[PDB]
């Protein structure tokens, strides 16, 4: 890319490398409680919700 | 001893609905065993329940 803009004026390229640390949590243990349903109906199948 | 008819009021009444996917259905059906119902109705239609 150093190269490029040594021999390029009206055009340019460029670079860039961020990193990241992206924390999860939502500050209170009720708002991250979660339910759900679960049937086995007679012929084995099941409905989840 | 001869014998009896029911003579319920409402006469036998449902409406079966599709639901567009998967081949959901529901079915709202007059009945005393909705099990049952739904035994036969996905037998018929070679579906789990």
């Amino acid at each position: 890319v150093e190269k490029f803009n040594a021999e390029n004026y009206w055009k340019k390229k460029g670079l860039a490398m961020v990193p990241l640390k992206f924390p999860v949590g939502l500050g209170s243990r009720a708002a991250g409680q979660a339910a759900a349903l679960v049937h086995i109906y007679l012929d084995g199948s099941v409905l989840v919700t | 001893m001869g014998g009896q008819e029911h003579f319920y009021m409402e006469t036998q009444s449902m409406l079966v609905v599709p639901k567009g996917e998967d081949q959901e259905m529901d079915v709202y059906v007059s009945t005393q065993f909705p099990k049952y119902i739904q035994d036969i109705v996905a037998s018929t239609l070679k579906l789990p329940a």
